[PDB]
């Protein structure tokens, strides 16, 4: 009867792929490569905003860190795609609380 | 009789699947002293690729290298795998 | 009290990914030592736009 | 009178360096070539210290920056702090 | 009147040159070397515990995950005579309290 | 009391690099929550005989 909890990102990937594509399914091994991506992609930006953080002797990460971040890590215009999300979404939640 | 197959050793991987592997790069005609030289590297590659598997196994007492071991241990050489977790 | 119902924070960002568990991985894993409210949705939704061009 | 400021790199110079690199005999095509190659370096570079400059919201260029932003490319730098 | 304080590796980079080698010197600009060399390993060897930590769900870093690091990173004897020195040095400090 | 008077933790182990700077760095770096006491003194160790070696 034990039994474990193991976390993943499947779900929401569904999600997206439903909305772009309705008539189109996936399978389980690229659903885990999609799994280890997001994992990279979260590891490298976290990474690099504690690195830029520690480097201007701040304590708090916040919009800000990430945004640079993003425009480091990621080259032209998908940065700029990216950002222009970020920032909708924030705004949209900063004000519809 | 002498088998010891072929080597017991890398002469398993044979000459037409190392064929294979250079037609999956485009290339079309090829000399016979590659073999040999392409075993030794992959042998290098693996050997540390292995070690540091190895090394991570060594940390957790375990006596079955997993996934994850080799997966960090391909990372920290910079040849990230995805599709087995991490 | 009133206890309003709680919607998921995803829910006011209108993305599908989520946020409490970005916000929970960046807590464990030894980035920082606090973390601000707006990080994760920005975060959640770099993602959100990688994987939509991807697929 | 000035030429764009790229070639302020001049031909001598250029070959100084290709004969720090071991290299004898040089074709006169290198130069523009080897031009661009260096701007794109460059330019790289910059970008990711302007960018670590940006969050600071300062306007004076550091060194850090400068060594930040080539540990990134994986061209760490040893000599000038950090 | 106003002052600052920034701390580096000299002084100590400059023991180990006298011990080594007592009729010998050293330039300004080296000693920046050094200092950055420090700065560099360190910062390697403790991201590298780190992550193994984090892998094996263990909140704390010993001086096994260290002595690990260790023989991942640097190649061969490095690795074999510097863990000597650090194993000693364990057990000097371990037991003169 | 007694204070019995304070000796390094460098002179403890015999090196002449720092160990009370380096369990500093290495609380403030967000690299673990918590730190042993064993670990600046390999560390310490191994950047000695690193030095060493160059010099």
């Amino acid at each position: 009867r034990k039994r474990s909890r193991k976390e993943s990102y499947s779900i929401y990937v569904y999600k997206v792929l439903k909305q772009v594509h309705p008539d189109t399914g996936i399978s389980s091994k690229a659903m885990g490569i999609m799994n280890s991506f997001v994992n990279d992609i979260f590891e490298r930006i976290a990474g690099e905003a504690s690195r830029l953080a520690h480097y201007n002797k701040r304590s708090t990460i916040t919009s800000r860190e990430i945004q640079t971040a993003v425009r480091l890590l990621l080259p032209g215009e998908l940065a700029k795609h990216a950002v222009s999300e970020g920032t909708k979404a924030v705004t949209k939640y900063t004000s519809a609380k | 009789r002498h088998r010891k197959v072929l080597r017991d050793n890398i002469q398993g991987i044979t000459k037409p699947a190392i064929r294979r592997l250079a037609r999956r790069g485009g290339v079309k005609r090829i000399s016979g002293l590659i073999y040999e030289e392409t075993r030794g590297v992959l042998k290098v590659f693996l050997e540390n690729v292995i070690r540091d598997a190895v090394t991570y196994t060594e940390h957790a007492k375990r006596k079955t290298v997993t996934a994850m071991d080799v997966v960090y241990a391909l990372k920290r050489q910079g040849r990230t795998l995805y599709g087995f977790g991490g | 009290k009133a206890r309003a119902k709680a919607k998921t924070r995803s829910s006011r960002a209108g993305l599908q990914f989520p946020v409490g568990r970005v916000h929970r991985l960046l807590r464990k894993g030894n980035y920082s030592e606090r973390v601000g409210a707006g990080a994760p949705v920005y975060l959640a939704a770099v993602l959100e736009y990688l994987t939509a061009e991807i697929l």
